[PDB]
């Protein structure tokens, strides 16, 4: 039996808020306006965030109950989705900008510095705007991020699905606590979960660029980042 | 093997 | 305005009535497979299905309220997801198999006839098995397929008014799913859990479409067999953004 | 576009 299923709704929320990684800073010639400087800052940042993400995942209730192999698979599948939802979340209060770090706020004009990137920047901005207009709460955000981790590679069993149901229970618990009627609760649950399809889409589309040879060649990538990319390229044509 | 394998352990 | 005034039952009846037919392939069990022949069968099938899909989309409540430009965009975005959800639906009661057509029933070993396809076939089989375990109902299926059509391209489009309308229609479809579950005797906790389970499957259908599309618009997959103009244009809507 | 045309019909 997994401890996770025995947690109460409030306990699940507290566990997830406690597990939150910190918001990292970029390196401090700032304002990147070249393919190289942009890739340099973003890959450096992503690499550091990955270490925090791995340690965060271990603290997501139920993740620890998976085999090491299963844990590797979920993280390989979800890592870019998880970076992306984080980015969209912390960009909420900065309409029209993406807050990559407190000291790295980019607009779409900088998205053009790397070929293929501006389309994704635009999707991320749209997603941040959608979160802002839904008034997404931190409690809901951490539930969604945990659902991404558990859901994005589950289709290779019962355990992950029982945990996912518990997170669902936890989201509704949050909405009912916020005073939403039953109709509003199910409408909001659906609204949030449909955004996850968009986050998957953005990851698939960004990943396809990131594991291309051109994108791999811009700057030397860390061994860890290359391994996380290769996990997806494995299946590419 | 994979770095991720190592990082997930301790 | 029609979409917003429909009751749940009227939404369901509208969606069921609008369902496309199940088409046949040109499969000949006396013409053993081959990368070429498999690709030919699937492309020919998909191509004919697209025509019915276009006419189905016109009957999805709220869809014709959109500008022509926006209708094109939604269909360009969602077409493979829509073909795929149809496939996994008709494949439910065929464990271990994909029912591409009543005369074309394939398993994973035949997915190996085309490089890169077996991985997608395994995902489709898993999704079908998921729908089977959940005992997905036809009424639920048509709701999910309409959600894919309205949702998949909504963030990649006055122009804001179109998004808002789409959001309201999506909310009505949610209302409709919940109504069906309540009608089926599910407890409220069961309703929300099942609603969530179905919507999470949409993320997987998105994933499958993106991975499949990436192979389909590769120069290799486009020169296995002559492709129809309509498919070429649907594929190109996605290739345009690829590296 | 053919899709554009078929939708317009
Ligand atoms: C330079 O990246 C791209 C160039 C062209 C197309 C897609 C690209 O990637 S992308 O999906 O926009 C991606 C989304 C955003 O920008 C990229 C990126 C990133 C991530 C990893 C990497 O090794 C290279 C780039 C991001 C990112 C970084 C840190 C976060 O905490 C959150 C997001
Ligand atoms: C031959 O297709 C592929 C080869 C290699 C990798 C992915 C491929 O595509 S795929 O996602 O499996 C795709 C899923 C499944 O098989 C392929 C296919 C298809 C679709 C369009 C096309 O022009 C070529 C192939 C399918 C399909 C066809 C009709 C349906 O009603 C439903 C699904």
């Amino acid at each position: 039996n997994s401890l996770a299923l025995s947690l109460t709704a409030d306990q699940m929320v507290s566990a997830l808020l406690d597990a939150e990684p910190p918001i990292l800073y970029s390196e401090y010639p700032t304002r990147p306006f070249s393919e190289a400087s942009m890739m340099g800052l973003l890959t450096n940042l992503a690499d550091r965030e990955l270490v925090h993400m791995i340690n965060w995942a271990k603290r997501v209730p139920g993740f620890v109950d998976l085999t090491l192999h299963d844990q590797v698979h979920l993280l390989e599948c979800a890592w870019l989705e998880i970076l992306m939802i984080g980015l969209v979340w912390r960009s909420m209060e900065h309409p029209g900008k993406l807050l990559f770090a407190p000291n790295l706020l980019l607009d779409r004009n900088q998205g053009k510095c790397v070929e293929g990137m501006v389309e994704i920047f635009d999707m991320l901005l749209a997603t941040s705007s959608r979160f802002r207009m839904m008034n997404l709460q931190g409690e809901e955000f951490v539930c969604l991020k945990s659902i991404i981790l558990l859901n994005s590679g589950v289709y290779t069993k019962d355990h992950i699905h029982r945990v996912l149901d518990k997170i669902t229970d936890t989201l509704i618990h949050l909405m009912a606590k916020a005073g939403l009627t039953l109709q509003q609760q199910h409408q909001r649950l659906a609204q949030l979960l449909l955004i996850l399809s968009h986050i998957r889409h953005m990851s698939n589309k960004g990943m396809e660029h990131l594991y291309s040879m051109k994108c791999k060649n811009v700057v030397p990538l860390s061994d860890l980042l290359l391994e996380m990319l290769d996990a997806h390229r494995l299946h590419a044509p | 093997h994979k770095i991720l394998h190592r990082l997930l352990q301790d």
